[PDB]
RNA sequence: GUAAAUAUAGUUUAAAAACAUCAGAUUGUGAAUCUGACAACAGAGGCUUACCCCCUUAUUUACCGAGAAAGCCAUGCAUGGCUUUC
């Protein structure tokens, strides 16, 4: 029956997906009616169709390179750099184990950054999906940075959705992580005088970056908009707040205020580096804004 | 042509005695209104309804009170851009509409059609509407929504299997709603096996009874029979308005059951209780906690017996009150207003620094010595509103009244939807009230400062009755233009000048001259009414007949009110050292060019006046929605300095008190206070950009 | 507050690609890869196969009341001031 009126929506010519799996059904069912099914569905239809596409991809540039590969092998041309090689390439591995020297200083003595995790009630199933791609953007960023920071991860309920699917996503590499993740509160791993929490909607503008400050990025996002959330959770702890210059620096032209995860990353790791604001805001999507303010 | 979708009804105004019998539709093809009375734009601008695509307008009985408020609406129109509305009524609306160009303004691009009542019908595919005339005269209306039969079975066609991918399947469609049978899949397939049972449409009737003469003739209605028991087209609902004792008669009784219980009957009056600015009642209560009697508490209506058990159901109206049509038919009342001063009083208790400041004014004041003299409490001073322009859900447009005894009082400024204010300020008490009015002042001749003038005027024969009291013709002073329109009105549409009585304002000013013995025995009598000494009317400029007033008691207490103008020596000279000053305050200081061009004043050119004029007290009025809630305050202000606000009562004694009051008024607009900020950034920006 | 437009949740141009992101791979120097993860054009609501609209927030821009007719005075047929009418 419930399949059975799923393909007669198949049957009507709507856009829907093939073989879909168990737990989309149920995440479909969860849906209340009508939009909410269709915007679902389309978007499964959608990944489907990327994926395909993405294998038809694949597989060309697969048998191009075989042959391509054959056509290279015709040469036997030799004599390639006479051996002179003073390292073997196994590059991608000695950045992974300098990101991780890098991170274990910067966990020693590295500036603190508060990523907390409370707004999971405030986010549906897709914004928390966002959030953590978000967030494996961000901290991917940081390891990458000549001066990391240390990445808390507050607030974050062990066994709660967000914890889950960034357990979900990262797989053993989780417990590998040079971060701190903890369910206690900003508040009671930091003195409430060193903590800033950066909010859209601060009264305060930051002006500098302080390198005696421990700064508090929301992990929210909030494509239903709720100004004033993180500003509120930040009153009950009294929190002192501050914004980002965007009307100072940027004439904003047509756009939204609050920024994603990793482009507030990028922009502090700008500034701690002793990076401007033209630099640091450069990190700011240009079909926002239309220049740097003169 | 397509077919409506989902429809909502809505009661804009509860019914009360003070803007009431408001009612309102939407769809998404088009919406429209019905009695829009008096005071419904400000009720629809705070309930943030959208005012576009309103097209046409509809009433049900010739009365100012559901006809009063057109100029509004339709002023509004013509700013957001609408070229075109047309009207429904008796045929003598055109000659009203044309009274309206007395006091319309500038109108342009905008067309104002009529519907006259020998009108067949209207259509438009969306809605279709009925007139019904009624005699001793009333008209209802009888509104049918329009066939939407458009629909398709689930999975027959499959079972079928038409040719469905393609575009001539397109037309078959049309072979299937038209009502075709056509051969497919071996099946002589009818239109209506594939077709959902045809709804034809919803119908509801608008009415308005004023009492038994208008009971007796609806009941010898064909058109009411026609749809009374087995109903071609069956009534979803109806909306009555009258009052409890209308709707307790026997013949209304038997006529409202003869429907049966396939209707609803949902009911509009005045024993409706409701609030219809929780804006207004918030911003009040707030300002009760910094001293009572200066912001007294707004009396809200609170019916004390609810309406007899009738045998059919009453549902009572109320404001927001909302009914879906279609696709389904049921009371959505999810937004209605509700009454939480708690909640209001919380709130402001949690901002910054106002309790405290509500503290440090509470010690300083019990610290602080009795009002010496002992000034006696009369006369009292209550600012209805302060508003400038089209009103807004902060403010009203610019009303006073001056009680000078407990029974004497007179208005300034008798602005759109005054009887509102004064409704929602003096409750049950409001007969007396309006009792207590000797006469009526006219500001300089503009449509705001005088909107509101008919309605209260038919209120008071209202109040009349209550106390019982004769007949008496209430005074107004004001320009010949007043007076030959409403004489129009009066001759037109509506009598109503028999209740008055006019006197120029010219006969009124200093050193002027009588014209008739009549006008003499007329200001004489005004002069002994109120026991004022003095009564001085000044030319003004800033427009062509305008008028600034000021009145001297016996008790020698001088108060001049100036509206419209800007500084000038004889308005100095009639007021030297007047006890108080009420004069408009529009726009900010830095923007002269503009305040000359609109020839209003601004703050520092009140200062001057003020100092100019040596009176003790000067109060501010006359505010824009740029202050949209608070005024600016500066040290280097005076202590004179008074800003008014909705309902705000002040005596002589309480001139000593204003400025104390300046910080926790601050303290209450933090918020409102950082919009100041953004604004005066954004003023910056603007400026130095010009200058550059 | 009211009308317009606009709204790409990593970025950009288009109307789907490129650059990016996370996990694993001790890679013989094209790893310039291979195996996977993610893939939602602001948020919510229908309705005819497909035909779009209605609403809520966010960003930017501009923001509410006097036509003619007749009689008189002054200036060089036109203008200014006033009086009665709609
Ligand atoms: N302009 C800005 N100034 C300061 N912090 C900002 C910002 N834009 C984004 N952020 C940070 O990025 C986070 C994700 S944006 C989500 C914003 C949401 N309205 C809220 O209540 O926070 C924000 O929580 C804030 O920490
Ligand atoms: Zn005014």
């Amino acid at each position: 029956a419930t399949r059975e009126f799923i393909e007669m929506w198949r049957l009507l010519g709507r856009e829907v997906p093939e073989h879909i799996t168990e737990e989309e059904l149920k995440t479909l069912m969860e849906c209340v009616s009508n939009t909410a099914k269709k915007k679902y569905l389309k978007y499964l239809y959608t990944k489907e169709k990327v994926k395909k596409a993405r294998q038809i991809k694949k597989e060309m540039k697969a048998a191009a390179r075989e042959e391509a590969k054959n056509i290279k092998l015709l040469e036997t041309t030799e004599e390639d750099k006479q051996k002179n090689f003073l390292f073997l390439r196994l590059w991608d591995r000695n950045m992974d184990i300098a990101m991780g020297w890098k991170g274990a200083q910067a966990m020693q003595f590295g500036q603190p950054l508060v990523f907390d995790m409370a707004y999971e009630n405030y986010m549906k199933r897709k914004e928390l999906q966002n959030t953590v791609s978000q967030l494996l953007e961000s901290e991917g960023w940081n390891r990458r940075n000549v001066d990391p920071f240390h990445i808390y991860f507050c607030n974050l309920k062990i066994d709660g959705a967000l914890h889950r699917e960034l357990v979900k996503r990262y797989q053993e590499k989780w417990d590998k992580l040079l971060l701190t993740s903890t369910e206690k509160s900003h508040v009671d791993l930091f003195p409430k005088d060193s903590i800033i929490y950066l909010t859209a909607d601060s009264p305060n503008v930051m002006t500098t970056f302080r390198h005696d400050k421990v700064y508090v990025i929301g992990s929210f996002v909030d494509k239903s908009m709720q100004p004033g959330t993180s500003l509120a959770k930040a009153k009950r702890l009294n929190l002192a707040t501050e914004c980002l210059p965007l009307d100072k620096y940027l004439q904003w032209e047509i756009g939204n205020k609050n920024l994603t995860l990793d482009q507030m990353i990028r922009i502090l790791l700008c500034l701690k580096n002793n990076g401007n604001w033209q630099e640091a805001l450069q990190f700011v999507p240009k079909r926002k804004h239309t220049g740097f303010l003169e | 042509s397509g077919g409506p979708n989902t429809v909502y009804l809505q009661v804009v105004a509860a019914g009360s005695r003070d803007s009431g019998a408001a009612l309102y539709v939407f769809s998404e093809f088009n919406r429209y209104l019905f009695n829009c009375g008096e005071g419904v734009q400000r009720l629809m601008q705070e309930h943030k309804l959208k005012v576009a695509r309103l097209d046409n307008i509809f009433l049900t009985r010739m009365h100012w009170s559901n006809v009063g408020g057109l100029s509004g609406m339709i002023l509004t129109l013509k700013e957001t851009g609408l070229p075109k509305c047309v009207l429904s009524g008796p045929p003598q609306l055109e000659k009203y509409l044309e009274a309206i160009k007395i006091f319309s303004g500038p109108l342009k691009g905008i067309e104002l059609a009529v519907r006259p009542h020998s009108a067949p019908e209207y259509e438009d595919e969306t809605m279709t509407v009925y007139q019904i005339p009624i005699h001793s005269l009333v008209v209802a209306f009888i509104c049918k929504l329009h066939l939407k039969r458009g629909n398709f079975l689930v999975l027959k066609a499959k079972e079928m299997g038409l040719p469905v991918g393609t575009a001539a399947i397109a037309p078959i469609i049309a072979a299937v709603k038209d009502g075709k049978s056509i051969t497919h899949e071996g099946r002589e397939i009818l239109a209506e096996e594939l077709c959902t049972p045809p709804d034809p449409g919803a119908a509801f009737v608008v009415v308005e009874c004023p009492d038994e003469s208008f009971i007796q003739p609806i009941c010898e209605n064909a058109t009411f029979q026609r749809y009374q028991g087995k109903a071609d087209a069956p009534v979803a609902l109806v909306v009555h308005m009258a009052p409890a004792s209308v709707l307790v008669d026997s013949r209304y009784q038997q006529w409202m059951e003869r429907f049966g219980p396939d209707t609803q009957h949902l009911v509009l009056n005045e024993n409706c209780a409701s609030v219809h600015n929780l804006r207004s009642h918030k911003i009040q209560t707030q300002l009760n906690l910094i001293h009572p009697d200066i912001f007294p508490l707004l009396t809200s209506f609170r019916c004390k017996k609810e309406g007899p058990t009738l045998s059919v159901p009453m549902v009572q109206g109320e404001c927001l009150l909302k009914y879906q049509l279609r696709p389904r038919r049921e009371w959505q009342r999810d937004a209605i207003i509700t009454c939480n001063p708690e909640e209001f009083i919380v709130e402001a208790l949690q901002l910054p620094n106002f309790q405290q400041s509500v503290q440090e004014y509470r010690r300083s004041a019990q610290d602080g010595p009795a009002p010496a003299e002992k000034r006696s409490q009369y006369p009292e001073i209550i600012f209805l509103g302060t508003g400038s322009a089209i009103p807004m859900k902060i403010r009203n447009v610019s009303a006073t009244l001056v009680n000078i005894s407990p029974d004497t009082s007179l208005l300034l400024d008798c602005g759109e939807g005054t009887f509102g204010q004064l409704c929602r300020h003096y409750g049950d008490q409001v007969d007396r009230v309006l009792g207590t009015l000797a006469a009526v002042f006219v500001s300089h001749l503009a449509a705001d400062h005088h909107t509101g003038l008919p309605s209260i005027l038919l209120q008071r024969e209202r109040a009349l009755a209550s106390l019982g009291k004769p007949l008496h013709p209430l005074l107004v002073v004001a320009p010949n233009q007043l007076k030959a329109w409403l004489q129009q009105y009066h001759n037109q549409c509506q009598e109503v000048l028999h209740h008055i009585s006019m006197i120029p304002a010219k006969c009124l000013q200093e050193g002027a001259e009588i014209s008739s013995p009549a006008v003499e025995r007329l200001i004489s009598s005004l002069l002994r009414t109120c026991d004022l000494e003095e009564f001085q009317t000044c030319l003004v400029r800033h427009c062509k007949h305008a008028f600034g007033c000021a009145l001297v008691h016996t008790s020698g207490w001088k108060v001049v009110y100036s509206g419209d103008t800007m500084p000038c020596e004889a308005l100095v000279r009639m007021g030297k050292d007047a006890t108080l000053l009420i004069h408009e305050a529009t726009l900010e200081d830095g923007l002269e060019e503009e305040a000359v061009e609109k020839t209003h004043s601004t703050t520092s050119q009140a200062i001057s006046v003020g100092m100019r004029m040596n009176a003790e007290f000067i109060m501010l009025n006359h505010f824009s929605q740029r202050y949209a809630k608070v005024p600016l305050f500066s040290p280097n202000f005076s202590e004179k300095v008074g800003v008014a606000f909705d309902h705000m009562k002040v005596c002589f004694g309480d001139f000593p008190t204003m400025p104390k009051l300046i910080p926790p008024l601050k303290a209450l607009f933090a918020g409102d206070i950082e919009e100041m900020e953004e604004r005066r950034e954004k003023r910056e920006l603007r400026q130095v950009r010009a200058a550059l």
